[PDB]
């Protein structure tokens, strides 16, 4: 797939994957354990 | 292409097809060797259960209406599950 | 399906029907019909043996017509084995076919060029060829015959040039036979080929047998570094009630922003805080009738 | 804000904090830091000494002194001398101090360039139109009897924790939670903050609460509809990030701090509902009757009425007796609260050690 271009013929194949690829802290508001909800996202 | 795909039903490989043109629509399942053919009546379906893409086991569950009727569809590709 | 997929399917079918035997044709057509196959899949569909499919798999792997996937799964009986999945990488396969046919025609052209060289000689006793250049250094004192270096035998003429027209006609008979292949590559080169892989080939998968030990569900790993539409049909009668409900919602919005009673007026003078129509319709219907006579195991759950 | 509002590249910007001490390598750029970091007379670390040498050896073209009211302090004054800056801009919302050093800023920074008309900005929708109020809580007989025969420090906590203030705050929380308002309750006394929060079942945030817990409680206040009231100590007075609130209750305060009083008002002055017609935010200063809390509340409200706000007194809340649950309605509960408030106040030798 990288030597077809060296010969003028267009390859339909891209080069393969061989050539060039890549705490829990303490709580103080103990009177609402479970009333508050976790928000890891907006 | 979106209405057809490979699937496993009751630990038996098969193909899931959508008969959308007929009223009511039918989700027929054909065994590959022709041993059995399974069909689902879509009018008597209450809710659809699915598994997230993070889960390794790929399973799809159907729930019917009146002991409710339950069907289980195991798939092999996630894009087939999406369609 | 996709016409370009039809063209690549016909191209692989033509190359396996032309340059490969019938068992190779059956294997490649099984892959082109059922997209991903394992060993037991092909064995069940074709009634073929493991050593019988040996050279077939070896040739279509060496010629890159079939790629192999080394995925092992976990069946419920826990007797797992590292099965191999046979499938096709379309762009790699067509590049391999292109390279093979181009090297075939280039090697045939170079053989034709070598046949364009004059005949030369070959000593039958020693079975060694002798070109025309080295024949002159080995001619006799009589200037009449070319004698061998070792056998000292009069050289006889080879056939480099007599078969040159034969090699050219072989090239011509190769060229019209390979013409559908080059036509397919002409149509492919004018189009875009999607680089399929193991995951892409599973999209168009058709399973071959029921009790297949090969689970086609792919398992990705870590560490390897090699919406809905809903409608509100109304007969324009309940829509007035919907407008009244929106008016009620507006009233609730007004009540939400209402000024408190201790803000709108002074609290000093107050105490300190601390601890029958139906029979009528029947008569009209009877009158209308009189008039008419007058004209007459549990898993993860998702809300989908 | 520098990286967002203007075309300043991040390699031109730098931060001088405890965690971050690397400087911009370009010939010009931005440094942002803290007053205490620049004006640290203590033995600072070697890297911080290098950064301070870089700041002092560079002639700066502009210094921005955010919250300039803390500049007239002891060695916060020295930041305008240790940094050779051509232009000095002081940005603040509370240009008041309880001493006379607020007038020294014209010697430090420069003249008062622009006084913003707060009522002009409120009538144009730029800031919230708050309804400032002052709820008068009549002190009970036994609490006032204990209030007269006590020292000032104990008198403070004794007038903060009167049960009529509990009832008024509970009724206001209930009423403004029915109205769907985000309420921030301010009280500088930590013990009173905890007691009010435990009595009313609402989360509280103060100094020793962990920062992840503070962030979680702030996110719950901003997003969870069941969390509409968070109690805050003096942590909320200073410049920390807070969700938008439309109601405020001031249970206690730090003497007659006009700066703190106007800083607390600023946390409800930027509410999102300003575009809504007829929207009003609410400020409540719950103060106990016939105490020094009247004197301190009037001293605090002097700056806000200088801005032009009208603090309407509230000696009556309609529906105090009709509320379902009253905090310390029974005399025995008030007596128990009174008792509680009164009872508030050679390698081998190394194995030895
Ligand atoms: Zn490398
Ligand atoms: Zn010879």
């Amino acid at each position: 797939p990288r030597k077809l271009q060296d010969l003028g013929l267009k390859p339909a194949s891209v080069d393969p994957a061989t050539i060039k690829r890549q705490r829990k802290g303490k709580i103080t508001n103990t009177h609402m354990t479970g009333i508050l909800k976790d928000y890891s996202h907006r | 292409m979106s209405h057809s795909g490979a699937a496993i039903f009751e630990k038996v490989s098969g193909i899931i097809a959508i008969n959308e043109d007929v009223s009511p629509a039918e989700l027929t399942w054909r065994s590959t060797d022709g041993d059995k053919v399974h069909t689902v009546v879509l009018s008597t379906i209450d809710k659809l259960q699915a598994t997230p893409a993070s889960s390794e086991k790929m399973m799809l569950r159907l729930i019917g209406k009146v002991k409710p009727q339950r069907h289980m569809f195991s798939f092999n590709n996630r894009t087939v599950m999406d369609n | 399906d996709r016409p370009i997929d039809d063209i690549v399917k016909n191209l692989l079918k033509f190359v396996v029907r032309g340059f490969y035997g019938g068992s190779f044709v059956l294997v490649l057509d099984a892959i082109l019909f059922h997209s991903v196959l394992a060993e037991d899949d092909l064995k069940q569909l074709l009634s073929i043996n493991k050593t019988e499919l040996g050279p077939l798999i070896a040739r279509l792997r060496s010629d890159r017509l079939i790629s192999i996937h080394k995925q092992r799964e976990y069946p419920p009986n826990s007797k797992s084995v590292e099965r191999v999945y046979y499938y096709v990488k379309y762009p790699h396969a067509i590049d391999a076919i292109k390279w093979k046919v181009h090297q075939v025609v280039q090697r045939l052209k170079d053989d034709l060029d070598k046949n364009s060289e004059p005949n030369g000689y070959m000593c039958p006793i020693c079975l060694t060829k002798y070109t025309q250049l080295e024949a002159v250094q080995l001619l006799n004192f009589d200037r009449t015959e070319f004698l061998c270096s070792l056998c000292d035998e009069p050289l006889v003429e080879d056939d480099s040039g007599k078969k040159n027209k034969e090699k050219q006609d072989k090239l011509n008979r190769l060229m019209d036979q390979i013409q559908p292949i080059i036509d397919s590559l002409k149509k492919i080169d004018d189009s875009r080929i999607e680089e399929n892989t193991f995951e892409i080939a599973l999209a168009r998968l058709i399973p071959p047998q029921n009790q297949s030990h090969a689970a086609y569900t792919y398992n990705p790993k870590k560490g390897s570094t090699m919406a809905t539409l809903h409608i509100n049909i109304t007969t324009a009668s309940d829509e007035v009630a919907q407008r009244e409900l929106q008016e009620r919602q507006a009233e609730e919005k007004r009540k939400q922003n209402a000024v408190p009673e201790w803000h709108k007026q002074s609290t000093i003078g107050k105490t300190a805080l601390g601890r029958e129509e139906r029979e009528n319709e029947k008569t009209l219907n009877d009158y209308y009738a009189a008039l008419a006579k007058k004209q007459a195991l549990e898993d993860e759950f998702e809300d989908v | 804000q520098f990286l967002q509002w203007c075309t300043l590249q991040p390699e031109n910007c730098a931060v001088f904090t405890s965690d971050n001490k690397e400087m911009f390598q370009t010939e010009s750029g931005l440094v942002v830091s803290t007053y205490s970091m620049v004006a640290n007379t203590r033995n600072r670390s070697h890297d911080s000494q290098k950064v301070m040498d870089f700041l002092t050896g560079r002639e700066w073209g502009f210094i921005i002194l955010d919250e300039v009211h803390v500049v007239p302090a002891a060695m916060f004054r020295r930041v305008v001398s240790t940094i050779a800056a051509h232009a000095k801009l002081g940005l603040t919302a509370t240009l008041v101090r309880e001493d006379d050093k607020i007038g020294d800023l014209n010697f430090l920074i420069g003249p008062k360039l622009y006084e913003a008309n707060w009522m002009e900005l409120s009538q144009k929708g730029h800031i919230a139109n708050v309804q400032c109020a002052e709820v008068w809580c009549p002190m009970t007989a036994e609490f006032y009897q204990e209030y007269l025969r006590e020292t000032a420090r104990k008198r403070m906590l004794l007038y903060i924790m009167n049960p009529t203030k509990f009832q008024a705050c509970q009724f206001l929380i209930q009423y403004h939670e029915r109205r769907g308002d985000k309420i921030i309750v301010f009280s500088d006394n930590v013990y009173a903050l905890q007691e009010y929060a435990l009595k009313m079942g609402k989360p509280f945030i103060y100094g020793s609460t962990p920062q992840q817990e503070r962030m979680n409680i702030l996110q719950n206040f901003q997003y969870n509809d069941q969390i509409n009231t968070i109690f805050l100590s003096k942590v909320g007075d200073t410049s920390i990030d807070l969700p938008e609130a439309t109601c405020l209750i001031q249970i206690s305060s730090h003497y007659g701090s006009r700066r703190q009083e106007a800083q607390r008002l600023g946390r409800i002055l930027r509410a999102k509902r300003r575009n809504d017609e007829g929207f009003n935010a609410f400020f409540y200063s719950l103060v106990s009757k016939d105490t020094q809390e009247m004197y301190y509340s009037t001293k605090r409200q002097a700056f806000l009425v200088d801005q032009g706000y009208a603090f309407k007194v509230i000696t009556h809340l309609h529906g105090m007796e009709n509320i379902p649950n009253l905090a310390y309605a029974s005399p025995r509960e008030r007596r128990e609260l009174l008792q509680e408030v009164l009872l508030k106040n050679h390698p081998l030798i190394r194995k030895m050690y």
